[PDB]
């Protein structure tokens, strides 16, 4: 089985600007056979180069595949904003026919530090058997972003879920959600819940706490 | 015109079967290989299998070898995949795919494995207070858990609140049901004046739910 790694695995990057996507082979790729394809939200993907090096009908002169045997790359000379979207690379020589994992070129914008807000269960909640602690990070850019949830200032692992939004259309920000889950009956065993966060945008990590009960 | 139109997707438990169909149109049907192409949600690519334009040769991911056959009938100018022995992990949007260097692509067919049945969602608010006040704005929101299939729909204030609404992507939990939450930023001083009421629509088990979002001490 010949592995694609694509690579970076985020290209963060602004209109008019060249992106420069990797794809790199375990093995020789026979005959050049790499397809590249743009696949935007909703969409089926679409082919954009066949070959290496061809051109799909009705694709734009601003896209350009190369390379051969074991590295390709696709080059968008000057990026226009229908561009950002995933893009993915695969092998046709030979079965099983793979793809790359993706590579999505993202919308550059200013740092933005996250606003940080902590939701203790709720009674409604509790009645149910689970606690769950939410940690909400709002309208932050880029998207690394670190978590890290405290229970009785004791360092958690294991025990908790994020879920993040797309890129906001208006401000080009991500928000996440950080749920730490336990079971009621483990809840009220411990008295601080705290959400501390890192990220580029703040100049030291923020907490956000609260004593259960409280 | 080259059209793919693939057909046969929907619910189904692990260990069952079904059969997708893809009716091609606007070429020689015959003289093109044809794939079938999975992504699961927020996912990848897959390839599962692969067939020449005669169905003399047939080609299969390692993943789904042994459960999946591809076909073709050249006289009707369709594309089979019979799943057999489905799994929870084959749930994806599967396209039909033409040629060698897919230039033509289906709009694909959801198949959604899963031993769970329609359920409606559990809400749960998330209120302000000063635990979720960031200078002047507060943050608040709901948890809607517990439903399947998906999609839930949550708007707040019938629609006319939609400035910094953030819904987040449902997860599969090991139920076999999904989660979410959807939030909204607003100005601290609107507590207390303004309502809150988010309202969650849960089409596939006729289901909808209102949760007032009351601020908290
Ligand atoms: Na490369
Ligand atoms: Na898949
Ligand atoms: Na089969
Ligand atoms: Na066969
Ligand atoms: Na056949």
């Amino acid at each position: 089985e010949i592995v694609l790694t694509q690579s970076p695995g985020t290209l963060s990057l602004s209109p008019g600007e060249r992106a420069t996507l990797s794809c790199r082979a375990s093995q020789s790729v026979s005959s050049s056979y790499l397809a590249w394809y743009q696949q935007k939200p909703g969409q089926a993907p679409r082919l954009l180069i066949y070959g290496a090096s061809s051109r799909a009908t009705g694709i734009p002169d601003r896209f350009s595949g190369s390379g051969s045997g074991t590295d390709f790359t696709l080059t968008i000379s000057r990026l226009e904003p229908e561009d950002f979207a995933v893009y993915y690379c695969q092998q046709y020589g030979s079965s099983p026919l793979t793809f790359g994992q993706g590579t999505k070129v993202e919308i550059k914008r200013t740092v933005a530090a996250p606003s940080v807000f902590i939701f203790p269960p709720s009674d409604k909640k509790l009645k149910s058997g689970t606690a769950s602690v939410v940690c909400l990070l709002n309208n932050f850019y880029p998207r690394e972003a670190k978590v890290q949830w405290k229970v009785d200032n004791a360092l958690q692992s294991g025990n908790s879920q994020e879920s993040v939004t797309e890129q906001d259309s208006k401000d080009s920000t991500y928000s996440l959600s950080s749920t730490l889950t336990l079971s009621k009956a483990d809840y009220e065993k411990h008295k601080v819940y705290a959400c501390e966060v890192t990220h580029q945008g703040l100049s030291s990590p923020v907490t956000k706490s609260f004593n259960r009960g409280e | 015109e080259v059209q793919l139109l693939e057909s046969g997707g929907g619910l189904v438990q692990p260990g069952g079967s079904l059969r997708l169909s893809c009716a091609a149109s606007g070429f020689t049907f015959s003289s093109y290989a044809m794939s079938w192409v999975r992504q699961a949600p927020g996912k990848g690519l897959e390839w599962v299998s692969a067939i020449s334009g005669s169905g003399g040769s047939t080609y299969y991911a390692d993943s789904v070898k042994g459960r999946f056959t591809i076909s073709r009938d050249n006289s009707k100018n369709t594309l089979y995949l019979q799943m057999n022995s489905l799994r929870a992990e084959d749930t994806a949007v599967y396209y039909c795919a033409k040629g060698s260097g897919f230039d033509y692509w289906g709009q694909g067919t959801l198949v959604t494995v899963s031993s769970a049945s329609t359920k409606g969602p559990s809400v749960f608010p998330l209120a302000p207070s000063s635990k979720s006040t960031s200078g002047g704005t507060a943050a608040l929101g709901c948890l809607v858990e517990d439903y399947f299939p998906e999609p839930v729909t949550v708007s707040w204030n019938s629609g006319a609140l939609t400035s910094g609404v953030h819904t987040f992507p449902a997860v599969l939990q090991s139920s076999g049901l999904y989660s979410l939450s959807s939030v909204v930023t607003v100005p601290s001083s609107s507590l207390g004046t303004q309502t809150y009421i988010c309202n969650v629509n849960h089409k596939p088990s006729n289901t909808k739910v209102d949760e007032k979002v009351e601020p908290k001490s």
